[PDB]
């Protein structure tokens, strides 16, 4: 019966400083070292560093030795991960981990972080016309953006592809499904609280 | 020490036995090495570490061996749910590193995609900017290669293009190209075209 | 005599409990000396480098002794357990001639846990005396890890 809960997504600029929490539930934080990983949108496994909340000892990963701090608080068993100089390679999902007994057995949901010169914004939505249809949510930023359709009714043939970063640093995603009966695609933006219902 | 996972993409059948490895660029201790699993838009899940045990809740179906420089995870009989990345890594006293990972995907039935093509609307038009939609629905393999053309002119640079997961049902793919120009430059053409070309094999245009 | 001979109490001192290895990890060390009923803490218990039948804890009693059994316990990390389910015992007097525990007629394979915290006691019949003595597991589940005591009693 053991939880690692970490903070929400972060959204930053270039040169800014991020701080991930990762709270720890069923035992007590110092009692185990804290890992930490990240994983940039379509690559693999990177260790980003580990620290003993009991020592405070930390050590890093070569490729992350100036850009890290790791620290907790042992009274509220909350374990930090502080990333600084953030660039717009460092998008990535970050994860904290414990052993148990020795590798990383237990994992936080993540922590999603954006780095770009972009600001938050809602997307616009235009219409896509066995049939195909669709629907074209462009221009929004940061990830995430959810699609269903039909309020969830229709997820036969449907397929909803991953987002594609562009050059204005905004993104872009399509969905689409393969068929009278109306249409309508509902788009989430969560982070610039915009929802899209869009007929097509 | 570096880790080096093999293959990029593993294609097999349900019921299959499947094998994964990992080379190390130097010994080591079995007892350092760990195995896992990553399925889309979920945290990855310890499978075996110290090389050979296999986490609570891991079904018997895997397992995993060797030592010193290759290490292996076998998968007696795959279950369609076993279909994901797998990572292989190194863990210890000083520090820790990951393989580039694996793919095991379904070796689907090679079927060539349906090609549709959508002309940007005219509300985004009146933005300023012109969307063209290129898809292809339910293929296999997952390779597969796009050519925008304007006006007979090969288009390069200026487009994007992304894959769904594989389907687990049928075993396809489906991808999108976007092609994106502005509004005026849209307007200086008049035939955009879509040539798709699959090992299962198109043209797909209209006019501005 | 049946008392506890110090493992528990700390009576045998960390630098009389020694192993054929033992697992070392990020900011932790599963040392000989943690094979101590009852101990709590981070990496509380002995746990060989790799898990195989070859390994062995090592308890020196600096004098000779009654040995008339031995406790054994698991140990569990946040959520795994881990501990030996069968062990063989062998004895010496230099350290070096040791004999495997008989009875009938064969080495005898002792029970040992199914579990993390339930300490199982073994008693040795006949008891032995011995200066040394060494816990050697045969089978385990997840992982070789053991917290101990050795019951007995002075030969004098």
């Amino acid at each position: 019966q053991v939880q690692l809960v970490q903070s929400g997504a972060e959204v930053k600029k270039p040169g800014a400083s991020v701080k991930v929490s990762c709270k720890v539930s069923g035992y007590t934080l110092t009692e185990l070292p804290v890992h930490w990983v990240r994983q940039a949108p379509g690559k693999g496994l990177e260790w980003v560093g580990s620290f003993d909340p009991e020592s405070g000892e930390s050590i890093y990963a070569r490729e992350f030795q100036g850009s890290v701090t790791m620290t907790a608080d042992t009274s509220t068993n909350i374990a930090y991960m502080e990333l600084s100089s953030l660039r717009s390679d460092d998008t990535a999902v970050y994860y904290c981990a414990v052993p148990d007994p020795d590798a990383f057995d237990i994992w936080g949901q993540g922590t999603m972080v954006t780095v770009s010169s972009a600001s938050t914004k809602g997307p616009s939505v235009f219409p896509l016309a066995t049939a195909a249809l669709g629907c074209l949510v462009k221009d929004y930023f940061p990830e995430p953006v959810t699609v269903s359709w039909n309020s969830g009714a229709l997820t036969s043939g449907v397929h909803t592809f991953p987002a594609v970063l562009q050059s204005s640093g905004l993104y872009s995603l399509s969905s689409v499904v393969t068929v009278t009966a109306t249409y309508t695609c509902n788009v989430d933006h969560k982070p610039s609280n915009t929802k899209v219902d869009k007929r097509v | 020490i570096a880790l080096t996972q093999s293959p990029g993409t593993l294609s097999l059948s349900p019921g299959e036995r499947a094998t994964l490895s990992c080379r190390a660029s130097q010994s080591f201790s079995s007892s350092y090495l760990a195995w896992y699993q990553q399925k889309p838009g979920q945290a990855p899940r310890l499978l075996i570490y110290g090389a050979s045990t296999r986490a609570t809740g891991i079904p018997d179906r895997f397992s995993g061996s060797g030592s010193g420089t290759d290490f292996t995870l076998t998968i007696s009989r795959l279950e369609p749910e076993d279909f994901a990345v797998y990572y292989c890594q190194k863990y210890g006293t000083s520090a820790i590193t990951f393989g580039q990972g694996t793919r095991l995907e379904i070796k689907g039935t090679v079927a060539a995609p349906s090609v549709f093509i959508f002309p940007p609307s005219d509300e985004q038009l009146k933005s300023g900017t012109a969307s063209v939609v290129c898809l292809l629905n339910n293929f296999y393999p997952r390779e597969a290669k796009v050519q925008w053309k304007v006006d007979n002119a090969l288009q390069s640079g200026n487009s994007q293009e992304s894959v769904t997961e594989q389907d687990s049902k049928d075993s396809t793919y489906s991808l999108s190209s976007t092609l994106t120009l502005s509004k005026a430059d849209y307007e200086k053409h008049k035939v955009y075209a879509c040539e798709v070309t699959h090992q299962g094999l198109v043209t797909k245009s209209f006019n501005r | 005599c049946s008392m506890p001979l110090g493992m528990e109490s700390k009576a045998i001192s960390d630098a009389q409990i020694t192993a054929s290895s033992y697992f070392t990890n990020m900011f932790a060390t599963w040392s000989p000396s943690k094979a101590r009923l009852h101990l709590q803490g981070r990496s509380n218990a002995w746990r060989p480098q790799v898990n195989n039948p070859k390994e062995w804890l090592q308890v020196d009693f600096q004098k000779t002794m009654k040995v008339t059994g031995v406790t054994t316990q698991g140990v569990k990390s946040l959520l795994t357990s881990m501990y030996v389910k069968e062990f063989l015992i062998s004895s010496s007097q230099d350290g070096h001639q040791w004999t495997l525990f008989f009875q009938n007629g064969k080495v005898k394979v002792f029970q040992g846990n199914q579990d993390s915290f339930t300490p199982v006691v073994n008693c040795l019949d006949p008891p032995l005396l011995t200066r040394y003595l060494r816990i050697h597991p045969q089978s385990w589940v997840h992982q070789i890890a053991l917290r101990m005591e050795v019951l007995g009693c002075e030969a004098q």
